[PDB]
């Protein structure tokens, strides 16, 4: 499922800004 | 229509006075006791503090001047403080004090104790459509306000949205906010939320905020973003492809709204057409929304965070604490003269 793929990904925590 | 027009005219008069003559040096470090870190970032952190003379709690954003200079963020940081001290809207966090010392810049805001939208969203999983719509309406109004002042916000995301004690949103983090009448070019934001025109090093305008609203509404309602991967480069590839898939539970109205917000074509993106923000406010997904009642904070919030008392940080993650150093030598004095 898309949910499962998200939860297994490396970007489920707080995301920093980029510049 | 007539009430809004007049409201915005006065709002601009108020903003421009403060934009032209900004507040400076309205507190100092030893007026506060520093308690606990609420969130960390690239130039420093935000700490819960207690103001000694009043007893009030506040959230103190601390930016290391040397780090700001190293990351070429001087102008952005000056923008952040100049804009935040000048704005006034029910869903924008209030800047109570600002000041600087030899080492750091400080922006002391009202403490919003309910935590980041991010934490609630990840824990609960996703928000129902009415819950997401309640928050989305506040952002729509906030952008109508900011854009009217020629401001672009440029970092919408759940990490930058705080829930107050009444369950309403307070937008924080004006780090990339900018007053601009033409187009602009800086590659900044957060990867998942970047509009395609930012990625493709096209000039861009306030329409990027409306794209980011699409991403936020999708993430709130789905529990994951419309474009996600392990690395930013892979995210950008997906954004530029533009293809969006929707969860099976999304209403037809939600999908229609999102196809119009997550629109690569600027001549077709809602918020950017002849009718401006009204294309969004008048969309079927927002049919149940009483816009003035939202503005007046008269709508019952879907969710009221737990508050134990003054100084409670239970709604925030814990962070490693670090000493706040202040050199006996002034760093970057000329660069930050206006702060
Ligand atoms: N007024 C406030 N009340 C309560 N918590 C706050 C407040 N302002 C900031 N925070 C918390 O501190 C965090 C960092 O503040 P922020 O201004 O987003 O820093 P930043 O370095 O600009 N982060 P980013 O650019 O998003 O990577 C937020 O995500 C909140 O958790
Ligand atoms: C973003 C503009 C919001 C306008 C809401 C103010 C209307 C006041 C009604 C009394
Ligand atoms: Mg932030
Ligand atoms: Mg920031």
């Amino acid at each position: 499922t898309t949910y499962a793929d998200f939860i297994a990904s490396g970007r489920t925590g707080r995301r920093a800004s980029i510049h | 229509q007539e009430s809004v027009k007049e409201f915005l005219a006065k709002a601009k008069e108020d903003f421009l006075k403060k934009w032209e003559t900004p507040s400076q040096n309205t507190a100092q470090l030893d007026q506060f006791d520093r308690i606990k870190t609420l969130g960390t970032g690239s130039f420093g952190r935000v700490m819960l503090v207690k103001h000694k003379e009043s007893g009030n709690h506040y959230a103190m954003k601390i930016l290391d001047k040397q780090k700001v200079v190293k990351l070429k963020q001087i102008e952005h940081t000056l923008n952040e403080k100049r804009i935040l001290q000048a704005v006034n809207f029910p869903f924008l966090v209030k800047l109570e004090f600002s000041f600087k010392d030899n080492s750091n810049l400080y922006m002391v805001m009202e403490y919003v104790a309910g935590g980041e939208m991010f934490s609630h969203l990840r824990r609960i999983g996703r928000f129902s459509e009415p819950h997401a719509r309640f928050y989305a309406a506040q952002i729509v109004l906030t952008f109508e306000y900011l854009h009217s002042l020629d401001l672009i916000y440029r970092d919408l995301k759940p990490e930058n949205l705080l829930i107050d004690q009444q369950g309403y949103i307070q937008v924080t983090d004006f780090g990339f906010a900018k007053r601009v009448k033409g187009r602009t070019w800086t590659l900044c934001g957060t990867p998942e939320y970047l509009a395609p025109e930012i990625i493709l090093s096209k000039g861009y305008n306030k329409a990027v905020d409306w794209w980011a609203l699409g991403v936020l509404i999708y993430e709130m309602a789905a529990g994951y973003p419309p474009f996600f991967a392990d690395q930013p480069i892979q995210i950008y590839e997906k954004i530029v492809s533009g293809k969006v898939r929707f969860p099976s539970h999304f209403s037809s109205d939600l999908k229609d709204l999102l196809r119009n917000l997550l629109q690569v074509d600027l001549t077709k993106r809602f918020g950017n057409l002849k009718n401006g923000v009204n294309d969004i406010k008048n969309h079927k997904w927002f049919a149940t929304t009483d816009w003035i009642a939202i503005y007046q904070r008269k709508v019952e919030a879907p969710f009221i965070p737990k508050f134990k008392g003054p100084g409670d940080t239970s709604n925030f993650d814990d962070y490693e604490e670090e000493e706040i150093r202040v050199s006996i030598n002034e760093k970057c004095g000329k660069e930050f003269t206006e702060f």
